[PDB]
This record gives structure tokens, C-alpha cells and sequence, in this order.
């Protein structure tokens, strides 16, 4: 048990849900058809990869997942392609209206329409589960729908199941592949609505990954073909410690007890090492060493932000593949002598590592490497803050004039819960700032 | 004269089953529970710690808890997992989270009626039952918290039985998570009041030990393990085979206990030697003396010559001079005669047992009642300072129901403890 169910809210969930489940597929040695030659129990289980995928009595090995989108057409391409006979009809809804990048559509007009049918599917799936752990979320902050829709879903999730734990895997807009002015709104209002519903959220700067497709992949204009295959791999790093089994290898839950100090700084920032073309890879082995020191350099993080020039509250190292407790501590004790890593006077400086035996697994026709070693480290660091800063003066630029504001007021919003969003914003960059001061 | 045996967690349970394995081994009893051995000195007091079955099977007297199954049901397929009477694995489903509020007062509080209705039925089968010993940690969640909720369940329906705990001190030399502090802070708010006897086994020593002593660079979990369960034989001894010292708990404690709250053990054991060629070197009674003396023999890091010892407790195994060992033992105490309190006169008993352990023709453990643990309390004590100035991670524990008022009084009352031991270090 401890089953995981995994939600895809619009086009960037639902595409990064894609690619997640494709790497999760090859990485236990499911076919695109469900079947898994090496599970020997047919119908049922409770091996490590059971917690993501539920068993059919004829073999089939189906995702925990549903995938929800307002509009149908992204979701209409898994239906008919590779992987359209891994999901139950039931799990792919959609509507025939997406939400126009419009916060108020998805959470309001357009959403409540397909709320109670998406909450009945997904009840569902727990009904299946004999000892639900929670929910993995997919979605945009610049969307209609990734915005709109999943926040109203995480305020009914948690009527319906409590303080069952919800984990968000959220996308941060960038101008080089946004494609609404309006995305900031939808950012600090997704955010403070389900800022109290969720327990911990993984932010993903699209520009952080198109600058690491940019320069580590040589990707001259990256696709979000591209920006998903690599966001998966980060995921699938986070999520092995749910799906593998190993001596060393430590559950997300207990990375998350050293991850929030205090329920609202619940952001970690994600790093990950190596990204490596195979051009490159070649006759090129990446040490322990050499991927943990990369872990450290600010141009392989999720998100664009300075953990130099911030406090540290926490630093989890998750390790896939060959490696041994021997040369991760040889590597942490050279990277305590050399590198800018300032705790926080109130936590130990200690880090915490799991390591997952299984070698990382990379998608034909990719761009990454097939190396030997990856690491993701999870740090909870006062620098993420710095995303904050950037959204809410993008927002506090247009809301001076109340630019676009029409369009969320013309759909039963008011200009307080903008202010009242905005409010939540700024007294959290304020805790981070204050988690950051030394104690009396 | 029996003892019932709990083993509650990770740690608990692990520590435990490698406990079971080095014992049987002693009493000659094998994973099917037969007797095997060569020696009538085995079986004459194998009934504290075991109960005799149908086809004359030996089966220990042993319930294993957790709030999760993995590490039991590692524990079944372990090398002697074959042993424990199957109606004694007592376990939930939703785990503690390295949380002491879910082992105390949620997950734990909804599973331990279970745990006390196998006591019972355990406790019904005694002769005379002495009391009981509980192997955990302090630093996660079920065998610190609902190890602790137990302990004061068994002390209300078993009110005049001896309490006795091995319990693993938490370091951030060898950690889990951060919130360690708090879980042992509140675990030994509740063990200076309902136990006679707790042997504080502190993993920052156990790491030391194999680190620098034993030169492994990089001990396990397991590593860290085998020194607790040969320490674990060592200290029960006295309990185990005929002898006239510390022969039941009772008698322990009013040897080692000269004040109730007190009742914190510094345990020790030699030899304690790296591979090599000096492996197979002969050990003399003067050496083993004087290494079972010495600090960084020790399982609880704290440094004996920062306090005085109140009462010690020393047991030599194996065939070898008893003159030479009440000779050495006299020499120990009028060389270092200012580290003994002179207002216990003869505060130092020790007992020597033919049986020797494993892999060893002679050995020696330390049970020291010093004042210097205080250094271990301390540590602890500033490691929670340090988080809850700021209230940090206190999520965890009010989301359970708990308030800060609870951590406020725990954090008091072992900055108590501590000023008590202070005390008797300078009278
Ligand atoms: C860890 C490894 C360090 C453990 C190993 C054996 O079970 C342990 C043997 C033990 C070794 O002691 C040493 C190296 O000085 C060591 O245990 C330690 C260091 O704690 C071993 C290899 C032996 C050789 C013991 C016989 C004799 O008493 C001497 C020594 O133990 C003591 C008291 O120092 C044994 O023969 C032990 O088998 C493992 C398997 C290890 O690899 O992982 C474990 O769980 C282990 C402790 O069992
Ligand atoms: N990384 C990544 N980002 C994406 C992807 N698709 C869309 N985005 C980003 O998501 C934001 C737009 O939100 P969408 O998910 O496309 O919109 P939606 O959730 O479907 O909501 P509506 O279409 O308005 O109903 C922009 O910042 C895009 O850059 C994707 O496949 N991968
Ligand atoms: N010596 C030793 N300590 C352990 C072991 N497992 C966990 N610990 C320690 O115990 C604490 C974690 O408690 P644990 O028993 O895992 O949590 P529980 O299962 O909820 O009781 C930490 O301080 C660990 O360092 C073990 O096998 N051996
Ligand atoms: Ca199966
Ligand atoms: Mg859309
Ligand atoms: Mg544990």
C-alpha cells in the first residue's frame, strides 16, 4: 500500500504527465500495452511500483493517475497515441472550453462544470487503494486551467480527504515560451488559494530548464518536447524513492519532515546533475564527486535564484544508480570546505541522502545522456523567495493600471481577492525573510 | 524468575532481533527453537528469557512492535525470525513518520491495546514474573513515542514489576531527521519517571567506535549493531546464567540506583579490537580491565573523568583468573579513587561468568551509573533549544493534537536531570 495517486491539470500538467509515465514505464519494464513480463503476480501486489501503477486481472499495469483538461484536444493526443491503452477511458476528461489563460474560467464558470465528475473519478482510484499515502499535482501557474481549475480541485481535495498529504509539481512561467500577459494574475492567485492545501510544492522555472536545454543539451530553441523529457527525469528522481525498494533508499515523506519547518515554506529547490548530451558523455564518467559539486552550481537548478546570497534550512541529497555511501561522503566533505553553504542558526547543517540503486532511464529519440549516477538535491532555501519577488512585481505593474482585470471581474471576481492574494504574497516573502534572521 | 522482552521500531526491533540471535546462540538454542548444546549451565535459568513449548522447543519471551510491517517482516525472514512465537508480532499499517505525538498519541494510542493484551497473555505464563526490558530508540517515532505510552501502560497494570530500557540516544553524527531533539527530549521526559534502569546507548559513540577504534569508514546500521547486541549479552549476564550479583533486575537497581531519577546507565565493553594480525593476540585480565575502563570503550559518549561514578557494575566473561580480576578491579579504584564517590563506599561489584561470548575466549562489560552522562542529556538539551527558540518543525507535533506547552515541560524537567546529577558530582 501507500498508494500515490497522480493528478494532470491542463496542458503543461497533462504533457508532463506524458512524459513522466513513459520514463516511469521504461524504468520497471512495462510495455505501452501495461503488461510487465517480470511481475509474477498477476491482478494484484505490493512491490514498490504498485504505489504508482494498480494491476488488472489480465496483466494490465494501470497509472494512479488522471488526467484533467477543460478543453480537448492535448488530452484527445493520449488517447490515440503510444500509451493510449495504459489508461482507462475514465481517467482522460475533458471539456469542449478551456479557460482563456483566465483564473476565474478555470476555477469559476468554466470549472465547476466538470469539478464533481473529476472528483468522482478520482475517488475512484482511492476507493482501489488500501492504504492511500496522497496526491502528486501537475499544473501550471500561467494557465486558465493549471491555475484556475487545480486550486479549486486542492480546496475540494481537502474536504473530501483531509489532511491526506497533497504534493505539487508546479510550472513557473517564462517569457520565452508563456503565452499569456496575464500569467502573473494567475500565479499569485493560484498560489495563495491553495497555499494552505498544500503540504509541499516542487516549482519548475521554465526558463531554468530552457537555459539548461539551452547551454548542457545544445538545444538551439528548445520545445516543450524538450522541457518535459527533462522535467521528467527530476520527477522521476523525487518520485523513485515511492517506486523502488533498496536498503538506502529513504521515502520523499522523511525528506519532508527536514524540508518544512513551518507549513507555509513548504518550496523546495530542486538541482539536478548530470545533464549531459551523448555527444559529450562519451568516454566521460561523472563522479560521485562531480555531480554532487554540480548540485552547487545555481545554472543546474529548477529555479533561477541565488542559494549563495540566501540561508539554507535544509539540504537533501537523492541519488540514483551507481553509488555508495563511501563517495558521497568523500564528496559532501570536500563541498563543506570549498562552497557558499550558510544554515540558518536554528537547524542542523547535517545533509540527508538516500540513495536508489536503479540506474537512471532515458526516453529513445531524447537529448540526455544515459549516464551510470544522477543526483537531485532538494534544499530548502530562503533564495526561492527571489521567484516570488520577480511574480509579484510583474503583478503589482499591471494591477497599478488594473490591466486585464475586466476579463476576471467579467466572469464574477472582485478586485479584493486580487488584493487579498496579493496580501498572502507579500507576507510570505516576508516569513522568508524573517526564517532568514538569526535567532535572539 | 521471568522477563518479558518488547521491541518497539526500527531500531528497536533490529537491535532486538540481532539481541535474540547472540543469546540463543549462548543457551545453544537454533532458529527452530532446539536445544543444541553441550552444557546443563545453558538451560538452568534459559526460563527468564524463554519459555519452554510442546516437542521441548524453546521460544523467547518476546513481543516484537511496530506501526509499520517492513522492518518485522524483515525480522521474520532474519536468520533466527523463525523463533518468535508468531502471535507476538503486533503491527499497524500507517507508520509514525519519525513523529513522537503519532507514536504517542494517534497511530500508537489506536494499536496499543493490541501490544498489551500479547504483555498479558506473555505475563500469565510466568512463574514469577521480574519485570520487563524494552529495546528502542528515542530519536523516531514508534519506539520512542508509542515505546514510551507503553512503558506507562505496563507500569499502570504492572505497578511493582521492574521497568528496564536499552534506549538509543540520537545524533547528528549518525541521523535520520532533524526533529530528533524533540523526540528524545519528550522520550526522556517520560523514561526519568517510569524506568528503574535505562541504558543509554548513544549512536555518536557507537560511530566513534567503529570509526576510529574498530577503523571501518563507512559502519552501517548493522555495524552499529553488532556492538549494541554484544553489549546487550554482557549486561544481562547476571540474569541469564547462575550467579550471586545483580542475579535479577531488582537487585540490580538497588545496587545501581542510589536516587530514583538517576537511573541512566553509561554501558561499556572490551575488547573492542580492529582486523589485522592483533585479532588473534591473547588478552590479558590487566588489559581487559583497563579497556573496559576506558572512554572510548564506552556506548554512551561522554568522558567518565568529566564526573564521578556513583555505582558500576562490571562482569567479566570467560576462564581466567578470579584473583586476578578482583586484583585488577581493586587496583582500578585505589589508582582512580577521586572518580568514585566516597559516600557510596564500595560502589563497585563485579561478577565473572565462565561462558564467554562468541568469537572471544575472554571479555568485559561496563555498567557505570556516572555523573558525566549529563554531558549526553546536555547535548540533546541544546540541540532542542536551538529549533524550538523558533519554534521550528513544531508543525509536525501540533497537527497531532500536541501543544508547546507539552515541549516547554519536557525540556524543564531534563534540564532537571541534569542539574541533579550536577549535584552529586560536586557533594
Ligand atoms: C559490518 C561489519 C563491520 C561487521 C560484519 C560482521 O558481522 C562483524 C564481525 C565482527 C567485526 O568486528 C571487527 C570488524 O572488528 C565487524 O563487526 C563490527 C566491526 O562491529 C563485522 C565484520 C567480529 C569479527 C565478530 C567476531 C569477533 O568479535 C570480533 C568482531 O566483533 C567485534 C566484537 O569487534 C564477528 O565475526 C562479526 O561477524 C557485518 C556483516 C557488517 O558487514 O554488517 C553487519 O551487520 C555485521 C556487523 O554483521
Ligand atoms: N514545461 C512545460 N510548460 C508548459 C507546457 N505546456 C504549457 N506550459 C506552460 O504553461 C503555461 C500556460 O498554461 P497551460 O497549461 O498551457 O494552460 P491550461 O492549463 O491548459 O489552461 P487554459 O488553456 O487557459 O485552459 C505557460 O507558461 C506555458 O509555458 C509543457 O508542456 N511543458
Ligand atoms: N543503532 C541503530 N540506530 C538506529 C537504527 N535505525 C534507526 N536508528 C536510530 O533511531 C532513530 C530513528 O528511529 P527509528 O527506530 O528508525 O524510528 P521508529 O521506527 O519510528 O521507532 C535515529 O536516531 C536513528 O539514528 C539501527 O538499526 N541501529
Ligand atoms: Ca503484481
Ligand atoms: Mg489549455
Ligand atoms: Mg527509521
Amino acid at each position: 500500500m501507500r498508494e500515490c495517486i497522480s493528478i494532470h491539470v491542463g496542458q503543461a500538467g497533462v504533457q508532463i504527465g506524458n512524459a513522466c509515465w513513459e520514463l516511469y514505464c521504461l524504468e520497471h519494464g512495462i510495455q505501452p500495452d501495461g503488461q510487465m513480463p517480470s511481475d509474477k503476480t498477476i491482478g494484484g501486489g505490493d512491490d514498490s511500483f504498485n504505489t504508482f501503477f494498480s494491476e488488472t486481472g489480465a496483466g494490465k499495469h494501470v497509472p494512479r493517475a488522471v488526467f484533467v483538461d477543460l478543453e480537448p484536444t492535448v488530452i484527445d493526443e493520449v488517447r490515440t497515441g503510444t500509451y493510449r491503452q495504459l489508461f482507462h477511458p475514465e481517467q482522460l476528461i475533458t471539456g469542449k472550453e478551456d479557460a482563456a489563460n483566465n483564473y476565474a474560467r478555470g476555477h469559476y464558470t468554466i470549472g465547476k462544470e466538470i469539478i464533481d465528475l473529476v472528483l468522482d473519478r478520482i475517488r475512484k482510484l482511492a476507493d482501489q487503494c488500501t492504504g492511500l499515502q496522497g496526491f502528486l499535482v501537475f499544473h501550471s501557474f500561467g494557465g486558465g486551467t493549471g491555475s484556475g481549475f487545480t486550486s479549486l480541485l486542492m480546496e475540494r481535495l481537502s474536504v473530501d480527504y483531509g489532511k491526506k498529504s497533497k504534493l505539487e509539481f508546479s510550472i513557473y512561467p517564462a517569457p520565452q515560451v508563456s503565452t499569456a500577459v496575464v500569467e502573473p494574475y494567475n500565479s499569485i492567485l493560484t498560489t495563495h488559494t491553495t497555499l494552505e492545501h498544500s503540504d509541499c510544492a516542487f516549482m519548475v522555472d521554465n526558463e531554468a530548464i530552457y537555459d539548461i536545454c539551452r547551454r548542457n543539451l545544445d538545444i538551439e530553441r528548445p520545445t516543450y518536447t524538450n522541457l518535459n523529457r527533462l522535467i521528467s527525469q527530476i520527477v522521476s528522481s523525487i518520485t523513485a524513492s515511492l517506486r523502488f525498494d533498496g536498503a538506502l533508499n529513504v521515502d520523499l515523506t522523511e525528506f519532508q519532515t527536514n524540508l518544512v519547518p513551518y507549513p507555509r515554506i513548504h518550496f523546495p529547490l530542486a538541482t539536478y546533475a548530470p545533464v549531459i548530451s551523448a555527444e559529450k558523455a562519451y568516454h566521460e564518467q561523472l563522479s560521485v564527486a562531480e555531480i554532487t559539486n554540480a548540485c552547487f552550481e545555481p545554472a543546474n537548478q529548477m529555479v533561477k535564484c541565488d542559494p549563495r546570497h540566501g540561508k539554507y534550512m535544509a539540504c537533501c541529497l537523492l541519488y540514483r544508480g551507481d553509488v555508495v555511501p563511501k563517495d558521497v561522503n568523500a564528496a559532501i566533505a570536500t563541498i563543506k570546505t570549498k562552497r557558499s553553504i550558510q544554515f540558518v542558526d536554528w537547524c542542523p547543517t547535517g545533509f540527508k541522502v538516500g540513495i536508489n540503486y536503479q540506474p537512471p532511464t532515458v526516453v529513445p529519440g531524447g537529448d540526455l545522456a544515459k549516464v551510470q549516477r544522477a543526483v537531485c538535491m532538494l534544499s530548502n532555501t530562503t533564495a526561492i523567495a527571489e521567484a516570488w519577488a520577480r511574480l509579484d512585481h510583474k503583478f503589482d505593474l499591471m494591477y497599478a493600471k488594473r490591466a486585464f482585470v475586466h476579463w476576471y471581474v467579467g466572469e464574477g471576481m472582485e478586485e479584493g481577492e486580487f488584493s487579498e492574494a496579493r496580501e498572502d504574497m507579500a507576507a510570505l516573502e516576508k516569513d522568508y525573510e524573517e526564517v532568514g534572521v538569526d535567532s535572539v | 524468575r521471568e522477563i518479558v522482552h518488547i521491541q518497539a521500531g526500527q531500531c528497536g526491533n533490529q537491535i532486538g532481533a540481532k539481541f535474540w540471535e547472540v543469546i540463543s546462540d549462548e543457551h545453544g538454542i537454533d532458529p527452530t527453537g532446539s536445544y543444541h548444546g553441550d552444557s546443563d549451565l545453558q538451560l538452568e535459568r534459559i526460563n527468564v528469557y524463554y519459555n519452554e513449548a510442546t516437542g521441548n522447543k524453546y521460544v523467547p519471551r518476546a513481543i516484537l512492535v511496530d506501526l509499520e510491517p517492513g522492518t518485522m517482516d524483515s525480522v521474520r525472514s532474519g536468520p533466527f525470525g523463525q523463533i518468535f512465537r508468531p502471535d507476538n508480532f503486533v503491527f499497524g499499517q500507517s507508520g509514525a513518520g519519525n513523529n513522537w505525538a503519532k507514536g504517542h498519541y494517534t497511530e500508537g494510542a489506536e494499536l496499543v491495546d493490541s501490544v498489551l493484551d500479547v504483555v498479558r497473555k506473555e505475563s500469565e505464563s510466568c512463574d514469577c514474573l521480574q519485570g520487563f526490558q524494552l529495546t528502542h530508540s528515542l530519536g523516531g517515532g514508534t519506539g520512542s513515542g508509542m515505546g514510551t505510552l507503553l512503558i506507562s501502560k505496563i507500569r499502570e497494570e504492572y505497578p511493582d514489576r521492574i521497568m528496564n530500557t536499552f534506549s538509543v540516544m540520537p545524533s547528528p553524527k549518525v541521523s535520520d531527521t532533524v526533529v530528533e531533539p524533540y523526540n528524545a527530549t519528550l522520550s526522556v521526559h517520560q523514561l526519568v519517571e517510569n524506568t528503574d534502569e535505562t541504558y543509554c546507548i548513544d549512536n555518536e559513540a557507537l560511530y566513534d567506535i567503529c570509526f576510529r577504534t574498530l577503523k571501518l569508514t563507512t559502519p552501517t546500521y548493522g555495524d552499529l549493531n553488532h556492538l549494541v547486541s554484544a553489549t546487550m549479552s554482557g549486561v544481562t549476564t547476571c540474569l541469564r546464567f547462575p550467579g550471586q550479583l545483580n542475579a535479577d533486575l531488582r537487585k540490580l537497581a538497588v545496587n545501581m540506583v542510589p536516587f530514583p531519577r538517576l537511573h541512566f546507565f553509561m554501558p561499556g565493553f572490551a575488547p573492542l579490537t580492529s582486523r589485522g594480525s592483533q585479532q588473534y593476540r591473547a588478552l590479558t585480565v590487566p588489559e581487559l580491565t583497563q579497556q573496559m575502563f576506558d572512554s572510548k570503550n564506552m556506548m554512551a559518549a561522554c568522558d567518565p573523568r568529566h564526573g564521578r561514578y556513583l555505582t558500576v557494575a562490571a562482569i567479566f566473561r570467560g576462564r581466567m583468573s578470579m584473583k586476578e580480576v578482583d586484583e585488577q578491579m581493586l587496583n582500578v579504584q585505589n589508582k582512580n579513587s577521586s572518580y568514585f564517590v566516597e559516600w557510596i563506599p564500595n560502589n563497585v561489584k563485579t561478577a565473572v561468568c565462565d561462558i564467554p561470548p562468541r568469537g572471544l575466549k575472554m571479555s568485559a562489560t561496563f555498567i557505570g551509573n556516572s555523573t558525566a552522562i549529563q554531558e549526553l542529556f546536555k547535548r540533546i538539551s541544546e540541540q532542542f533549544t536551538a529549533m524550538f527558540r523558533r519554534k521550528a518543525f513544531l508543525h509536525w507535533y501540533t497537527g497531532e493534537g500536541m501543544d508547546e506547552m507539552e515541549f516547554t515541560e519536557a525540556e524543564s524537567n531534563m534540564n532537571d536531570l541534569v542539574s541533579e546529577y550536577q549535584q552529586y558530582q560536586d557533594a
